[PDB]
């Protein structure tokens, strides 16, 4: 779909995940935005080191 | 709720009876499937 779904400076609307505790389930929809940890502490707030 | 779909089956009475569940056999029949495609955790009854 480059011929569409393309921008010059690139069409940065289109997002997927790419952090998560575990897998989802087949045909699973997560519909989340929390704050990852890859830190050890108990992270929160809008980021965490 | 299986793999995103959640399914239904029911049934209701012929029985009047002092209080308690009578021991009986009536199965339930299948009623309706919903492609939901949620984590079900937990619910709740709704009452009048
Ligand atoms: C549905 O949501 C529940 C509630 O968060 C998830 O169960 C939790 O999973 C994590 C990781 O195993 C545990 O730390 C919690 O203690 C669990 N809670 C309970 C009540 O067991 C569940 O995994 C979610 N379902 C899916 C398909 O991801």
């Amino acid at each position: 779909s480059n011929n569409l779904d393309s921008k010059v400076g690139g069409n940065y609307n289109y997002r997927y995940r790419l952090f998560r505790k575990s897998n989802l389930k087949p045909f699973e929809r997560d519909i989340s935005t929390e704050i990852y940890q890859a830190g050890s502490t108990p992270c929160n707030g809008v980021q965490g080191f | 709720n299986i793999d995103g779909y959640f399914k239904i089956y029911s049934k209701h009475t012929p029985i009047n009876l002092v209080r308690d569940l009578p021991h009986g056999f009536s199965a339930l029949e299948p009623l309706v499937d919903l492609p939901i495609g949620i984590n079900i955790t937990r619910f709740q009854t709704l009452l009048a």
